[PDB]
DNA sequence: GCGTCCTTCGGAAGAGATTCAGA
DNA sequence: TCTGAATCTCTTCCAGCACACATCAGGACGC
RNA sequence: GAUGUGUGCU
């Protein structure tokens, strides 16, 4: 049919084509008898039939009249469908501007005749004249000229010199203009001047130009001249009840427009006084304004109730806009939608649905086969025997219903689960049954939430359906290789409570020969379902090649293992059920089931353990009382501690030792402490305190506490909500994140006072507003990381490349967060990993390593795998299978051909929307962890201190002078075994190389103000510091001693912004010190609230404090406060205070002196050496004059931007980076999403790149463009004899890339619709309609799963 | 809002270097706005509606 | 008598080739008067189409070959 | 509630909203991201063109489920054809290649 | 009559509903026995009593 | 009952236009 | 006095689905 | 058909 959209102006000849008429009265139907008007917005004879194959005034009737027009009317007998396709259009007596290439910023106009906006704006709407043809005077032909000054013109110079004025003057400028002698003196002047501003602004009007004289484009026709109308039925005036009219905002705008045309038209046949003529000129120009983009202007015109009402432009933009209403999501048939019940009785294949609510769906299907048994005759038969529901329809029903699969569906659908396929079971009532095993996976609550189903009617949407969207092949989330179908909440607890043994039982010593007889010692009650007894059980093996080999053993195990052993498929070792099954442990028992047996026999277990799990819940009686929660007798004693601690902060901060934030620092620390101190009490004396006897002396056991069951299973629970129903609730944290000063001290089992209560509500209305009012900006990051990655979809099978980024297990702070085994899983290897048997390889090169080569490689310990990229793939226009590795959701390799991108922006965005709609569920807890300030190291090894500057302090012992420090522990073999960041200013009592005992303290500090120190010692002077301009002094009159605190930048004087403070060391002769290593002075700078309590000239000693500032780390750290970091990484926001590097090797030294501000020249020693820098005095520098320093080093200190990091240390280090701090920071609130997704996002980032030189390719020098199309012609020419063109690596945000991709429609539907769509005018662009989207509005398969073999031939056809 | 004057202080995120500024505001039961406000400058500058 | 499609994944592995040419053989099945190999129990179209892909007696091979010899057999037909 | 066949909306050719209207539930922005994601291209397509958007395909099909042929035969979204006319209204010529 | 769960006790802190639990089986104890005492007709010294 | 008509109040960020300073 | 860096100013964006109710459609002025 | 208010689940 087509296969291209393009997208271009419309010139006055072009509209008239489309024009069928000319409307020129703003008449719609007159009110009476509802016809449309002879010439309104509503006519026959221009646009089309009201009724269909009828004439308007009734001359013709039916087809056989189809083709005539008629003679009284004039209009055409045709269909009346055609009133949605043919357009009219305006004569316009008077030209007017389009707002569109006006107002966009950049306007183009503006920048297209190098006159500044405010002029072209004064001089389109009236207020100033403007020149044309200059002529043979010293007016320019861009001048400005006012009332009073184009009146002076006139009475000097009223020759045949013209200057018009208006949307007229606009049209003669740009008719007038001649595109290949601008461009020329543009080139011209881009080549002479050396300024880069001008040359930016030249090369951007020099694009426009360029735009405009490759397209058929021409500048005249951006100023409108005829202006046609949309089609009737697209602005319909429904008949409303009564004789008034609907009130469309379209009819009313063109009744305006109409108005002031014909107006102005009779004022202009009449010879009206030119102010007149003038006014109506801006009343017509501002009434095709607010027609055509109202609101852009300064006012939006309402027509009633004081309502900005809608012209063209918020139809097409926006929220409500048709891109995001009506084309990207529709309105579907076939749907239904009622509350949901569990009905446990069901399986992963099947769901319930009401039995008038499948009459209804499958009404078509149920009219077919009636009509094929031949028990109707004809369609309206069927129809009355349906709505009489005959008793032969409930049985047919139930025929069409068999095995055709429906959607699920519930309302928010975060990620890729939220539609599964069941077969459908008639049951009767008007609730959807719903089985629970997928209940976790559609976050679906049974509290009162609705569903929506949906029917497959084509044979492939059904096939679809049972092969892919089954639930039963979704029990895998794409996130990670985690399984989905968890149980929990009821089949956790009753598990656990039957995989549980206590010393004591109705039998305990006996011996059984297999579950059966277990099962029969439980039902007749001989026996407890917690013993400890000795089955014999056959348990199989499979060290076969497939063949599973008996053997039968005599095991100590309770009598529920036994029963639950009944359940287990043949083929897993039995060590998986003889513990107490709690949540993660089914959890990894399912996932080993899925690896070993595979998806059948996954499913029939997980059906059974579903049952297995319901019965003995049931019979358990798990119950919960008010005596289940016990308090703990010492919490007391841990409130009053720290009240005392508080109350000795009380008297440190009074006094003046620690200031008000200071004091709220360490006031939260305290509670916190207490808070973590009473939970663990709480929890030990709540699970250990039983007694029991064996039949002899007492013996403990662990607890069987109702509240330590579902506390420990995981069933639904955690330590925070049973923390805080005994013992202490804790501290609660605002809407803005600020932690309460005061935590309440009570639990919900003894009550709350009358004000603890009014601050518990700080924290459960933190939550409420946090959740409504801040997942916007999390469904905002999904909704921009769908958009951004959707054109992404597997295309090759291999893309046979050697590149790959460097994978090791991280420890950042604390123990093993995440191994090797969990980060490199699943993913093809890059190259031969060489094992700790050199010289010997252990994997070969192109194996996706799977579990058994996960444990290959923990067994041989391996520290460090060289594995594909799905960043570094070498295809085009999407990534190979290899480059990507496994599905994530099954146990195989990627099928090529499958849209990854959208699975990895769904599993990035909806851990935060999912997690920031659940922080209400803990209550209002800040949990704030205690922020310890010490290092207990607890393996046993040496230390490796990498990047360490460290001086001796006046104890001697180490002191750190680093920001980028981080203590490594290493174990006897060598490997890396542990790691912790060491701050700034922090004493060690141990170094590097001495093998550190297991179990000691290294390194101490102070958490909150992080002190400034110093090398050497001496006397300081207290230089640019003067009390009032720059510091506030505070001096005690008896004593006389100086505690000072410095001003920032905001509350100092404006003239001494100048004056920057900071502390100089000085001999006693006051001479100028070194720093060890060079001759330059050691000038400390101070920083913004730093508190010195110290005296000019006073002797130090060498690695002391001098001043302290505060950190104010407060804040819930939470996912909702605590994930614009996640936005910020993604968009690649510039940080606050940029890390400079180095960004060529070389020698390091400094040229001029104080060119305003320090300069610094790196030279190489063998190529040219033309590069400065500029470097504010803000920060210090960590080289000298006379060292070497590579390219990536920092020279100062501060985060990354993720610019520079690419554009130095390449794509690997960059995307390393950005994966390692998303990682940390959802890490952070446990979720485990895999890295492939977040490595798809940022290859998604590296599209553009700006090209370094032009070589031998046909881009321009400083041109952006893909950089797909870069390689693909480099690739091109190196296969001749030319050379390739040297580019560079860009990174724009997610936003910024998505809003420039090549396939217009795609950025118009996303944002800045207008922005989008004037730019693909004014380009003359020409979409392909290549990607996922575009397909979608288009409305064709999507080349991304079963359509993408349809698009393969479709594409390879032509 | 109670009709009567306000002192607002929009703290922070104004200037993009933390300097507060300082905004009054004389709210009508019926008529026009008298906000003064500051400058970056230390400039007093009203302005209403 | 269908839960899942494992086995006919493991027949013809790709995942989305397996639903074209499911779609095909129903299609071949329904509309038309092509008989199926395996006897149906009372089943809709896509799962004898499916049964049909995991007894391994049918893939795109050999579809798009009957199809070839039907279409020669027809044509040399009309003599 | 559950909905067949049945009214239409006027400026577009797409079902009802809502309960006391017979109109059928929203197949969303973020519910074809679901669809996409496990690459059911052809469900997907009858769910935005022949289901809902189009006006002979709609009855095409209807036709098709009610003659015992389960095939499907997209045309255009007519909502497409709207958001056409609606930028051909203004000064953009917007159009279909060959 | 109503078969409830008891895992909605400690995840979501609304501990109260126990205590209504409770405090309503003791009124209905005492209903009970008020029932019981007015079934069979006893003088109204014991019912004042009680 | 007909019938025709001419208030302010967000805020986080990006971009494009001014001002500053500074050598 | 030209030209980068800093600041001023204008525009864009802000979750999804569903349900219920109400009003409203020129309303002012002449006939 | 659009606005206004209230409400449910996230
Ligand atoms: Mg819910
Ligand atoms: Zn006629
Ligand atoms: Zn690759």
């Amino acid at each position: 049919e087509f296969d291209a959209i393009k997208i271009a102006l419309a010139s006055p000849d072009m509209i008239r084509s489309w024009s069928f008429g000319e409307v020129k009265k703003p008449e719609t139907i007159n009110y009476r008898t509802f016809k449309p008007e002879r010439d309104g917005l509503f006519c026959a004879r221009i646009f089309g039939p009201v009724k269909d194959y009828e004439c308007l005034c009734g001359k013709y009737k039916r087809l056989k009249h189809r083709g005539v027009i008629c003679e009284k009317c004039g209009v055409e007998v045709t269909q009346t469908k055609v009133r949605r396709e043919r357009m009219g259009h305006i004569e316009l007596a008077s030209p007017t501007a389009h707002i569109w290439f006006l107002k966009s910023l950049p306007s183009r106009i503006g920048l297209l005749l190098d006159m500044p906006l405010r002029d072209i704006e004064r001089v389109l709407y009236f207020e100033s004249y403007v020149v044309i043809e200059g002529g043979m005077t010293n007016l320019e032909r861009q001048q400005i000229l006012t009332e009073e000054q184009y009146l002076d013109a006139l009475e000097e110079f009223g020759d045949e010199f013209d200057a018009k004025m208006g949307a007229e003057a606009i049209q003669a400028l740009l008719k007038s203009m001649d595109l290949e002698q601008e461009c020329e003196q543009l080139r011209e002047e881009l080549n002479e001047t050396n300024s880069e501003t001008k040359r930016k602004k030249l090369t951007k009007r020099i694009k426009l130009l360029e735009a405009f004289v490759q397209s058929g484009n021409k500048p005249e026709w951006m100023i409108l001249t005829v202006l046609p109308v949309l089609p009737p039925d697209l602005r319909p005036l429904v008949p409303l009840d009564g004789g008034r009219f609907a009130t469309s905002d379209l009819n009313d705008l063109y009744r305006r427009v109409i108005n002031r045309n014909n107006r102005l038209k009779r004022l202009l046949d009449l010879a009206a006084p030119d102010i007149i003529v003038r006014n109506e000129k801006r009343m017509l120009q501002e009434a095709v304004d607010a027609l055509l983009d109202n609101g852009r202007r300064g006012r939006a015109i309402t027509g009633s109730n004081k309502r900005p009402l809608k012209s063209l432009a918020d139809m097409i933009k926006g929220k409500q806009g048709r891109f995001r209403q009506n084309l990207l999501g529709k309105r579907v048939d076939y749907s239904g939608r009622s509350v949901i019940t569990v009905g446990p009785y069901l399986r992963l294949h099947q769901c319930g649905l009401p039995k008038k609510m499948a009459l209804e769906l499958f009404k078509p299907f149920i009219y077919g086969k009636l009509e094929l048994r031949g028990l109707a005759t004809t369609i309206k038969a069927a129809k009355k025997m349906v709505e009489r529901e005959e008793a032969v329809v409930w049985d047919i029903l139930d025929e069409v219903i068999r095995e055709h699969p429906v959607l699920l569906n519930r309302a928010p659908t975060l990620h890729r689960l939220g539609i599964q396929a069941f077969e459908p079971v008639l049951i009767e009532g008007k609730a959807i049954q719903l089985h629970p095993l997928v209940c976790a996976a559609y976050n679906a609550d049974f509290d009162g939430d609705q569903m929506a189903v949906h029917v497959p009617l084509t044979l492939e949407a059904q096939l679809e359906a049972r092969a892919l969207m089954m639930s039963t092949n979704n029990i895998l989330s794409p996130a990670n290789g985690e399984p989905i179908i968890v149980p929990s909440q009821d089949v956790v607890l009753g598990l656990y409570y039957m995989t549980r043994d206590c010393v004591n039982a109705k039998g305990e010593g006996m011996v059984l020969t297999g579950p059966k007889e277990a099962e029969r010692l439980y039902r007749s009650g001989l026996a407890s379902l917690h013993a400890r007894v000795k089955v014999r059980i056959t348990e199989y093996e499979k060290d076969a090649n497939g063949e599973l080999v008996a053997k039968t053993s005599l095991k100590d195990t309770t009598v529920g293992r036994a029963i639950l052993w009944m359940i287990v498929p043949k083929g897993l070792p039995y060590s998986i059920v003889n513990q107490a099954l709690g949540k993660k442990a089914i959890s990894k028992m399912l996932n080993t089931c899925y690896r070993i047996l595979g998806l059948k026999p996954t499913v029939i277990f997980a059906d059974q353990i579903m049952y297995t799990g319901f019965a003995y819940a049931a019979r358990s009686g798990a119950s919960v009382g008010i005596d289940d929660m016990v308090i703990p007798e010492k919490k007391h004693e841990i409130i009053s501690e720290a009240e005392a601690e508080v109350a000795e902060i009380q008297e440190q901060f009074q006094s003046g030792l620690v200031t008000a934030g200071e004091r709220y620092n360490k006031v939260i620390d305290i509670w916190a402490a207490a808070n973590d101190r009473v939970s663990k009490a709480m929890m030990d004396n709540l699970q250990t305190e039983t007694v029991i006897n064996r039949d002899g002396q007492e013996e403990k056991q662990v607890s069987f506490n109702s509240i330590y069951m579902m506390a420990d299973s995981g069933a639904r629970g955690s330590a925070a909500q049973i923390r805080q129903l005994a013992g202490m609730r804790g501290l609660m944290a605002k809407p803005d994140g600020s932690i309460i000063e005061t935590p309440i001290t009570a639990n919900f089992r003894e009550g709350l006072n009358v004000l603890q209560y009014f601050i518990s509500t700080h924290g459960a209305r933190k939550g409420l507003a946090d959740t409504a009012l801040k997942t916007a900006n999390s469904g905002y990051l999904t909704r921009r990381l769908v958009d951004v990655a959707q054109d992404l979809v597997v295309t090759e099978d291999d893309c046979g490349t050697h590149e790959g980024i460097m994978m090791t297990p991280v420890i950042e702070g604390g123990d093993v967060k995440e191994p090797l085994r969990d980060r490199v899983l699943g993913r093809v290897t890059a190259e031969d990993v060489l094992k700790p048997g050199t010289a010997d390889i252990l994997v070969p090169r192109n194996t996706l390593l799977h579990e058994q080569w996960c444990d290959l490689l923990e067994e041989n310990s391996v520290d460090a795998v060289k594995v594909r990229s799905v960043v570094s793939c070498d295809t085009d226009f999407g990534v190979c299978a290899h480059c990507y590795g496994r599905d994530l959701a099954r146990g195989h390799i990627i099928n090529k051909g499958e849209a990854i991108g959208v699975i990895a922006a769904q599993s990035i965005g909806e851990p935060g929307t999912q997690l920031t709609m659940r922080t209400f569920h803990i209550g209002g807890a800040a949990s704030r962890a205690a922020a310890e300030s010490s290092i207990q190291v607890k393996n046993k090894g040496s230390i490796k201190l990498s990047n360490v500057k460290s001086v001796v302090n006046s104890s001697g012992k180490l002191v750190i002078t680093s920001r980028n420090t981080e203590l490594k522990l290493i174990d006897e073999f060598g490997r890396t075994k542990e790691s912790y960041k060491v701050p700034y200013g922090a004493v060690l009592a141990k170094g590097d190389g001495e093998q550190v005992a297991g179990g000691e303290t290294v390194a101490n500090w102070d958490p909150h103000t992080m002190p400034v120190i110093t090398e050497v010692s001496g006397f300081v002077r207290f230089t640019d510091m003067i009390d009032g301009q720059t510091i506030t002094r505070q001096t005690d009159e008896l004593t006389g001693l100086s505690s000072l605190v410095v001003l920032d930048s905001a509350e100092r004087t404006a003239g001494g912004k100048d004056l920057r403070p900071a502390l100089k060391i000085v001999d006693a002769q006051g001479n100028d010190v070194l720093i060890p290593g060079t001759d330059m002075p050691a000038q400390y700078f101070l920083p913004g609230k730093a508190i010195v309590q110290l005296e000019d000239g006073v002797q130090i000693s060498s690695g002391d404090t001098l001043a302290r500032i505060p950190q104010e780390s407060g804040g819930t750290k939470d996912i909702t406060g605590g994930l614009p970091r996640v936005a910020d990484l993604f968009e690649a926001r510039r940080p606050k205070e940029p890390a400079i590097l180095a960004e060529i090797s070389g020698i390091v030294s400094f040229g001029k002196e104080t060119k305003g501000k320090r300069r610094l020249v790196i030279t190489p020693v063998d190529g040219s050496d033309p590069y400065e820098e500029m470097i504010p005095k803000w920060r210090q520098l960590n080289v000298f004059e006379g060292e070497r320093v590579e390219r990536g080093d920092v020279i100062s200190d501060g985060p990354e931007a993720p610019h520079d990091i690419l554009r130095l240390r390449g794509v690997h280090a960059v995307t390393r980076y950005i994966v390692n701090e998303v990682q940390d920071v959802y890490r952070l609130q446990g979720v485990k999403i895999n890295d492939k997704h977040i490595e798809v996002i940022v290859r998604q980032m590296l599209r553009k790149a700006t090209i370094v030189n032009a070589g031998s390719s046909d881009f321009l020098e400083g041109e952006q463009v893909e950089y797909s199309r870069v390689k693909i012609a480099n690739r091109e020419l190196e296969a001749n004899g030319k050379v390739g063109a040297t580019y560079s690596r860009d990174l724009l945000g997610i936003t910024k890339a998505s809003l420039a991709t090549e396939s217009f429609i795609s950025a118009a539907s996303f944002q800045e619709t207008t922005r989008v769509l004037t730019e693909a005018a004014v380009a003359g662009k020409r979409d392909e309609l290549r990607g996922l989207k575009e397909n979608v509005i288009v409305g064709r398969l999507i080349p991304a799963g079963t359509g993408y073999a349809y698009h393969q031939d479709r594409m390879r056809r032509r | 809002r109670s009709p009567g004057v306000f002192f607002d202080s929009d703290k922070g995120k104004t200037h993009s270097s933390g300097k507060v500024l300082y905004n009054a505001r004389i709210i009508p039961y019926r008529g026009s706005w008298l906000d003064f406000e500051f400058d970056p400058k230390d400039n007093l500058f009203v302005r209403i509606d | 008598a269908r839960v899942t499609v494992q086995d006919a994944v493991e027949k013809i592995g790709n995942r989305f080739d397996l639903v074209l040419v499911a779609a095909r053989r129903a299609r071949q099945m329904q509309v038309g008067g092509k008989d199926p190999l395996v006897p149906e129990e009372n089943d809709k179209t896509t799962v004898i189409a499916l049964r049909e892909i995991e007894e391994g007696l049918i893939n795109n091979q050999i579809l798009d070959v009957r199809e070839r010899q039907e279409q020669q057999e027809q044509e040399a037909a009309e003599l | 509630h559950a909905r067949s066949t049945g009214s239409y909306s006027l400026v577009t050719q797409q079902p009802l909203g809502g309960k006391a209207q017979f109109g059928g539930q929203r197949f969303g922005e973020m519910e074809v991201w679901a669809l996409e994601a496990y690459g059911a291209a052809y469900t997907l397509q009858e769910m935005l063109t022949v289901k809902s958007d189009d006006v002979n395909g709609r009855t095409k099909m209807y036709k098709n489920i009610v003659d015992g042929n389960h095939q499907m035969e997209p045309g255009m979204p007519e909502s497409f054809n709207v958001l056409l006319k609606e930028i051909r209204s203004l000064g953009i010529n917007i159009e279909l290649e060959d | 009559d109503i078969v409830l769960n008891p895992l909605g006790v400690p995840s979501r802190m609304n501990i109260g509903q126990i205590l209504e639990t409770h405090l309503g089986m003791a009124a209905k104890g005492i209903g009970d026995k008020i029932n019981a005492m007015l079934k069979q007709q006893q003088e109204v010294a014991k019912l004042r009593e009680f």
